[PDB]
């Protein structure tokens, strides 16, 4: 489903 | 409260209350670029971790003592620090947030 790289961005990125 | 809303919006606290989480207010490419900066060991000893040369704007979200599902409650703290991320894959991109000094 969701990749580890995608999860990281959704959880920690707020550019 | 930025933390309560962002944690909810990002599907972090929609089905549980997460104790702590950190949001980085920098561009995606600028954060991915950290995977080729200062190599350092991860907390678990693993050495696929990297530290940012400079500090970045971040918001630390921490659960209060009165927080209980379904009503999570967070304390918001802004700051600028170096981030440490573990990288994997190709392209070599961040997959885990290790810490911020």
């Amino acid at each position: 489903k969701e990749t580890a790289a995608a999860k990281m961005e959704r959880q920690h990125l707020d550019s | 409260n930025y933390c309560n809303q962002m944690m909810k919006s990002r599907n972090l606290t929609k089905d549980r209350c997460k104790p702590v989480n950190t949001f980085v207010h920098e561009s995606l490419a600028d954060v991915q670029a950290v995977c080729s900066q200062k190599n350092v060991a991860c907390k678990n000893g693993q050495t696929n971790c990297y530290q940012s040369y400079s500090t970045m704007s971040i918001t630390d979200c921490r659960e209060t003592g009165s927080s209980k599902y379904p009503n999570c409650a967070y304390k918001t703290t802004q700051a600028n620090k170096h981030i440490i991320v573990a990288c994997e894959g190709n392209p070599y991109v961040p997959v885990h947030f290790d810490a911020s000094v």
